[PDB]
């Protein structure tokens, strides 16, 4: 008689279907901050060669008084 | 005129005594299923939202250190600009 | 001696359950001073059918070859239905005092014989009536 | 007589030679400063990295079960039809 | 000594940019690691991307077999 | 005999820091002999240093479903927050014994269902008051 | 240096189901008693808060500044789920006179920077292996 414990299965199925589709949305929005990220390394060692060089071309000195 | 029952008492009741069994057994396996599937799928949902907050905490430690790159860039220039004279 | 019952059953799928059905009897026992008797049929499902299990069929008067010809339903799924037993018993009608067992059968796993094979037949062959000649005994 | 390659020392009077001495300082500590912060920068986001691997890798074995147990249900089910027909 | 003719002699200083050499080594060596995890992570997450699909493929069929048993 | 607790969370770029508000609870736990009890609600941030970061509501008397409709403030950089989590307490104040243990919530990235995505609709979204409900446990 | 480094060894069992670490020797550690040497046990910490059957000690060992503890623990959790968690390894000098001087104190998981961060990362990525370094005690 009492098969109310039945509408658990529908409402987890409903759950299931639904979670899942959330783990397609995280999956792709998290690619889409890696691919982001990727090409900010790509411009952060643009930023830290330019200082290594900048470094070199000043640390370069032989105007010393003894 | 083939023949009588012979061995058919005991064959019955074990044809409606796994009836009444695997009827059953089979709407158990469905609550299961539905219990499993969201023990698995939910935990995987927590592990996707754990990741999302390391990923988006390094998104601001890459934009520190972008932002480091360039204010080590003004102190860089502003030594070479004061060391003329 | 002690009679024969004519009993037909079938589980229906559209109407969803059992069909029990009890047609006739044949020379019953007599339990009456004049020779014959007031025969009624009275089923009942005794594996824990909790509410309402006992279906009774109407008294006839004095007879020798009582034709019930009723029939009765029972909803339950043809699953839970293989675990049941159903028990078939004849009365004599008394006035002013219990009524006189006259005889009795049982259908189900818990049988044998013809009762057993009876009990198989429907479960196995759904949407048919299956009749048989059961012998009642104490 | 000498012949050297700014060039000044002779009488007593306005240095305008000390700072050239200690800009250079100023240039070299703000280099060896630069080289340290950059350290400390990338450092960190290499950490960062590391434990953002760690939950790629609990995500990666989590759904490793979701896809197994997806498995191991379908095979509980059909265990579920066949043996209901078989014996039934 | 004294007043020869052509000579030179070496101040006397019997520093500290060997760190600036070891440190820009150590960053543009942890950069290129921070390529190394960024490319790993991104074949990781189009492995589990792929995996998701293959997940929702055995995830209705668990579906439509429970509806065809449940009736 | 668990309950809920409806648990309001904002991180004010202005304040610089966290708003968490405590509105109410539904179907609290009884814990005095008269049937109800005397319930507050205590906060305690995760300690990753060491200073004070306790808070505590007012004490309602008898009553099973109280209403405090309070906030309290944690001084607490958005950067820093990811690193550490909430305990949300509630207890029955009794005045000579020590206090009972009603219920308890834990909010934080190491926390698992709504008790995580509270956590995280919050890093995500500065500036805007997010009120959801949690189950009290032990 | 200064207050000594302590040898971990991680590994998760897959055959077991749950971390094992492991204790076996400390090196250098700091003396906080006035004969000169102390009397070092390591306390293991792994858990966020509520713990119920996660504080693992040592044996106490006698009036030694090097000791050798050679021991293993074993900490029951789900298949890979210390991410979330982080061991903390901590170093004291047992007085039976008043409490327990602190020594130095080690911490391994996602909150863990630098040495101790990749300790804890080469553990969960290996599994059934044993990773073994050392840590300098505090900071
Ligand atoms: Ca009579
Ligand atoms: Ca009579
Ligand atoms: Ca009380
Ligand atoms: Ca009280
Ligand atoms: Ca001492
Ligand atoms: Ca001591």
């Amino acid at each position: 008689s009492e098969f109310a414990r039945e509408n658990e299965m529908d409402e987890n199925l409903e759950q299931v279907s639904g979670i899942i589709g959330n783990l397609r949305h995280m999956a792709l929005d998290m690619g889409n901050e890696i691919d982001t990220q990727n090409r900010q390394i790509d411009r952060i060692m643009e930023k830290a060669d330019s200082n290594k060089t900048r470094i070199d071309e000043a640390n370069q000195r032989a105007t010393k008084m003894l | 005129g083939g023949q009588q029952m012979g061995r058919g008492s005991e064959f019955m009741r074990n044809e409606l005594e796994e009836m009444q069994r695997r009827a059953d057994q089979l709407a158990d396996e469905s609550l299961e299923s539905t219990r499993r599937m969201l023990q698995l799928v939910e935990e995987s949902k927590d592990a996707g939202i754990r990741t999302l907050v390391m990923l988006d905490e390094q998104g601001e430690q890459l934009d520190r250190v972008e932002e480091g790159m360039n204010h080590i860039n003004q102190d860089m220039k502003e030594a070479e600009k004061n060391l003329k004279d | 001696e002690r009679g024969k019952i004519l009993v037909s059953l079938m589980y229906s799928t559209q109407q969803g359950g059992l069909i029990v059905g009890i047609i006739r009897c044949v020379h019953l026992a007599a339990m009456d001073a004049n020779g014959y008797s007031d025969p009624f049929v009275k089923l009942w499902l005794k594996p824990d059918m909790g509410k309402k299990a006992k279906h009774k069929t109407q008294i006839k008067k004095k007879t020798l070859n009582p034709e019930f010809n009723e029939e009765f339903f029972y909803d339950i799924k043809h699953s839970d239905l293989a675990k049941k037993s159903l028990d078939i018993s004849v009365w004599d009608y008394d006035i002013g005092k219990s009524n006189d067992y006259i005889g009795g059968c049982q259908l189900g796993i818990s049988a044998k014989g013809e009762r057993l094979k009876h009990w198989y037949e429907c479960l196995k062959n759904k949407d048919k009536k299956i009749e048989r000649w059961h012998q009642l005994q104490n």
